[PDB]
């Protein structure tokens, strides 16, 4: 039944370390982003490594705090507005 | 050495170097690189401990970022001093929530 | 560029993160959240890299940006 | 240009703001 | 070339003195070195702070022990203690 | 007994201009299902395909507020109507009554998956998005004309929206012209800025992270209308924008008792006044230096 | 002005302080300034249980507000 | 002299008084007990770094300078006593 | 102009601030507009704060400044 | 004892600002304990700049991107400019 891949998924993906995201998006979007500030800008590989790892720890800290309203509001399904809840909870917004 | 005379496998004159050059104090006295030393011991003792513990629970023989992490979340004491750090390559705890369980 | 964050992977970084059914906005707005964050992040290292009058951004520069925003990275040479 | 005359200037926008507030309420 | 200095020998070996049948990645290594890094960064940040705050010029071991105190919990900052001045009266026994 | 009995909309003789596929809010049935929106003579018409009887008839006369909301960071387009009378729709009384269409479409085929049909799929939603939102805003546009000039079309600036919490959650509240509003989640918010008396900023103190709005009406037996939870960096925005509508405000520390407060106001109004009306919202009126330094 | 009482405060300030070191002597402006940060700290958390709270579509603050609030917080 | 159980202190009008100062409306009647353990849990917190502090001046008076510093410690900086 | 603070047109003490940032144990050396550029920041952000303030102990009809309106 | 605080440079710059407005004496407070504490910050800073740079000295230049890197935009911008401008009005005199 809906929700018996997603838990499988959820074991798979809490037992591997591998990043999450493609290299070269996430190359692409740093890069975007960094030319707002100062064009002809070059990155060390690692620095772009290093950017994801930060990334991909904080998006799975954010989605627990998330999971963990959601379930306080008695639900299964993450909304917008847990998010937001979570981030001005944290000190965010 | 000045590690030998303390029984120790810590470098001290480099520890001293460190503080020396590290612009903390006009002058250093000569028992806080010795005791600074020896705490450090004692925690990386510590943490290569349980992360052994770990990757043998795993049955390896070499320890990874992996058991790192698990060894330092594990641990009450470990996890609320490293609290804010993130390791590379470390993954997550294993963690379901009760209410998301299936039935 | 910021398409390239595809469903799919928010939903892998939810699986990860224990979550179990996700809503459609939550694509955007977690795009969002990550495009402010490593905005900050990027404006740091890139305030490091200036200062040391560089044109390149090393790990360096992203190591200790983080150690600013409190992020301790162990493994990056910190 | 220098910031204290901008902050002079909005200032004096928000003295005009007061002003009109007062008068609201009367 | 560049003679750049870590801990990685140092970790070596206080990991085969408790682990003697376990080895240890490079990256591993690196995060070692690294939380050897932080560590002594915060303890070194903390004796300063006491210091300036004491009005005194040198750092010592009652202001190293003081920040150990401060930083580490309850069991974990006993047992470094215990451990620092155990190794401090060896070495000042002896000389 | 607050349900005036309206006249009969009178239906067009020729082919009368339509909105497909549109959801109504309030439902006038626990089943959510699409209809279609007629425009006539003296107002407009919802008709479900399902039952003739689902009918919900709606005059010109009685439209207070005409709203259009494009979809563009939303997933749905909204033709919002806000009455001067309520009407019964189903079992329930309601002044505003939403005609919307959700966008939300499932895309991905779940031959190759890769970036290139994800940006063709995005940009198939952009152009949903844009055809939807040309549709409804013409739609609207065409409402606004049959009027003969009794209902101007308003759409909301959302540059100058804040968040807050008028209800239960947290929401975008959205100026308009004439109007505050909030349209996408239930229940709605309507505030007409006309209708307001007074504006009071209360928990404005140094160390709090959010202050609350509130909005006195003219007519003090209309309830008072709370906005919670408002970010203090959009504290200055908000008194420069209370001003810019020449709406008086006060700043208060302390949340008043209001349902004492205009109790109080409704038993002797004339008095109220006589005594200096709104002025003791401006905490106290000392008048005087502090000189607390020594 | 603060909302906790002074010398109730102060007594369980003392109390607090009996077990780190026997027979200790404290100041007046530190015991001002516990008392300030105890009150600004209470704020915040009472507006982020309010928050909680009202997320989950109530307006009575319950103690499992409050645990989520210092889980989300980092607070142990 | 030794004080025994002082929590009690924090009555239950004053955790109302913080309460609506937080903007809270309806209190369940746990919540006056839940706040006083989070209390302790803080000041205990607090004290057992302003006393470490005390101890280290070789003291025997908690000075305010030590609290500002205990809570400056836990990222809580506090200005109007001194800093 | 005697003064470091006059040579540079400023109210915050140039000499109090090289002192602090010498005897202070920061860095080996100190350069010469060092503790101008702080003291220059430090005036400008006093005053950003000082103008809000005096506007809201204007709003609460005040002219002493207290920590309310800080 | 002569104790050292900003009080009587606090008078001068309310003046040049507000001179029909009075501050009292924990207000005052207040400002000494905020300069205090944004020095603190800068110099902090600075000097971790000039370790990770391996210099042994504090010119202007770590102090502007110590601005840079803790003020906001606008107040980065602004404060930035006063600095600037009043070291280089220090130079020329």
């Amino acid at each position: 039944r809906p929700g018996t891949v997603a838990l499988r998924e959820i074991r798979r993906y809490q037992k591997s370390t591998e990043l999450l995201i493609r290299k070269l998006p996430f190359q692409r979007l740093v890069r975007e982003i960094a030319q707002d500030f100062k064009t002809d800008l070059r990155f060390q590989s690692a620095a772009i490594g290093a950017l994801q790892e930060a990334s991909e720890a904080y998006l799975v800290g954010l989605f627990e705090d998330t999971n963990l309203c959601a379930i306080h509001a008695k639900r299964v399904t993450i909304m917008p507005k847990d998010i937001q809840l979570a981030r001005r909870i944290r000190g965010e917004r | 050495t000045r590690s030998s005379r303390a029984g120790l496998q810590f470098p001290v004159g480099r520890v001293h170097r460190l503080l020396r050059k590290g612009n903390y104090s006009e002058r250093v006295g000569a028992g806080a690189p010795v005791y600074l030393a020896a705490v450090l011991e004692y925690l990386t003792a510590e943490i290569l401990e349980l992360a052994g513990n770990a990757a043998r629970d795993n049955k390896k023989t070499r320890i990874i970022p992996r058991h790192l992490q698990l060894a330092i979340r594990n641990d009450e004491e470990l996890n609320k001093l490293l609290g804010r750090v993130t390791i590379a390559q470390g993954g997550v705890l294993p963690n379901i929530q009760a209410v998301l369980l299936p039935k | 560029n910021i398409q390239g964050i595809t469903k799919p992977a928010i939903r892998r970084l939810a699986r990860r993160g224990g979550v179990k059914r996700i809503s459609g906005l939550i694509y955007e707005e977690t795009r969002g959240v990550l495009k402010v964050f490593l905005e900050n992040v990027i404006r740091d290292a890139v305030t490091y890299t200036e200062h040391a009058k560089r044109k390149t951004v090393t790990a360096m520069d992203v190591v200790y940006a983080l150690k600013r925003q409190g992020r301790t990275l162990y493994g990056f040479g910190g | 240009k220098l910031r204290n005359e901008t902050t002079n200037t909005e200032e004096e926008k928000e003295r005009l703001r007061k002003e009109i507030q007062k008068q609201l309420h009367e | 070339r560049s003679r750049k200095e870590s801990y990685s020998i140092y970790v070596y070996k206080v990991l085969k003195q408790v682990h003697p049948d376990t080895g240890i990645s490079s990256k591993a290594m690196g995060i070692m070195n690294s939380f050897v890094n932080d560590i002594f960064e915060r303890i070194a940040g903390e004796a300063s702070r006491l210091a300036h705050y004491n009005k005194r010029s040198t750092i010592t071991s009652r202001e190293i022990q003081t920040a150990v105190r401060l930083l580490l919990p309850g069991e974990l900052a006993k047992h470094a203690v215990s451990e620092g001045t155990k190794a401090v009266t060896k070495y000042t026994s002896a000389k | 007994e607050d349900v005036v009995a309206q006249a009969q909309l009178v239906e067009f003789k020729g082919r009368p201009k339509k909105l497909e596929n549109v959801f109504v809010r309030p439902a006038p049935d626990s089943k959510r299902v699409t209809g279609t929106l007629f425009i006539h003579q003296n107002g407009i018409r919802y008709q479900s395909p399902v039952r003739s009887d689902h009918r919900v008839d709606i005059l010109f006369s009685n439209i207070k507020h005409l709203f259009f909301q494009p979809c563009k960071e939303e997933l749905m387009v909204i033709i919002h109507c806000h009455l001067k009378t309520p009407l019964m729709i189903g079992k329930k009384k309601t002044f505003d009554v939403q005609f919307y269409r959700e966008v939300s479409d499932v895309t991905v085929d779940e031959y190759r998956y890769g970036d290139e049909d994800e940006l063709e799929q995005e940009q198939e939603e952009r152009r949903r998005k844009a055809l939807l939102d040309k549709e409804f805003r013409r739609f609207a546009e065409e409402i606004s004309e049959a009027s003969n000039g009794l209902l101007d079309l308003e759409t909301p600036f959302r540059e100058l929206g804040f968040t807050g919490v008028p209800f239960r959650s947290s929401v975008l509240c959205l100026p308009t012209r004439d109007c505050l509003i909030q349209l996408i989640d239930t229940p709605f918010l309507v505030v007409t800025l006309e209708e307001i008396e007074v504006a009071h900023l209360e928990r404005v103190q140094f160390g709090l992270k959010n202050f609350d709005l509130v909005f006195v009406f003219k007519d003090f037996s209309k309830p008072v209308v709370h906005i919670n939870t408002i970010p203090i960096e959009m504290l200055e925005f908000v008194k420069q924008w209370l001003t810019d509508v020449d709406i008086p405000y006060s700043e208060g520390a302390v949340n008043l008792n209001w349902g004492t407060i205009m109790k109080t106001i409704q038993a002797d109004p004339y008095e109220f006044f006589e005594n200096g009306g709104w002025s003791f919202l401006g905490g106290g009126e000392s008048d005087d230096e502090e000189s607390e330094e020594e």
